[PDB]
């Protein structure tokens, strides 16, 4: 019923400029693969996650 | 929506994660270090 | 009673033993609700000794089923938790409680 308050951290994101899509035949056969690496933990920086 | 898999944890340091997509049939499947995860997505619009 | 979903890193062998202190960094969460209590924002470890029967049954039960270093997603039922009338003024009646704990406890 009443309003609530809480601290909250940022959530932000970035993209490669890698565009694809199912066209009417020139879809470039719809097949790409991801890969990521992380070299950190930092489970609790200040407060939340 | 948790998924059962071996080696369950958050994104630990020194790990590999990836994915694969098919535009023919909507099928988004993921995988991690060692083995793939037991969960995919399907049946979504792809008009963009 | 308790159905944890642990997380890998940590020792994973040194279980708690009776009559000893257990540091935590619990952050409460209501079922389909909001945060109501936490110690990370308060910056205090919240030491407590198992065996004296002062903390809630579900929290100590979940702490019993784990060991040093490993994070977890504790779940508690209303009967195990406050859910007969509820903790007054904060928890409603017939609640179902969630917790997640990290620690650097001595033994």
């Amino acid at each position: 019923l009443l309003l609530q308050t809480n601290l909250i951290n940022y959530v932000t994101s970035i993209r490669p400029n890698i565009f694809v899509g199912r066209a009417e035949g020139s879809t470039q056969y719809g097949k790409w693969y991801f890969e990521v690496m992380v070299d950190e933990v930092v489970p609790f920086l200040t407060a939340q996650a | 929506r948790p998924v059962t898999s071996p080696g369950q944890h958050l994104l630990a340091p020194e790990d590999v994660v990836s994915c694969c997509l098919d535009l023919s049939v909507p099928s988004i499947s993921f995988r991690i270090n060692g083995c793939p995860v037991q969960g995919v997505f399907e049946a979504f619009n792809l008009d963009g | 009673g308790v159905e944890i979903e642990t997380i890998s890193p940590g020792d994973g062998r040194t279980f708690p033993k009776k009559g000893q202190t257990c540091v935590v960094h619990y952050t409460g969460m209501l079922q389909n609700g909001k945060k109501f209590d936490s110690s990370r924002d308060r910056n205090k470890p919240f030491k407590f000794r198992i065996g004296k029967q002062e903390v809630i049954k579900g929290f100590e039960e979940g702490a019993a089923q784990m060991s040093l270093g490993q994070r977890a997603k504790l779940t508690c039922t209303p009967d195990v938790a406050y859910g007969a009338t509820g903790h007054p003024g904060v928890i409603p009646p017939n609640a179902t409680l969630i917790f997640d704990v990290e620690l650097l406890n001595l033994e």
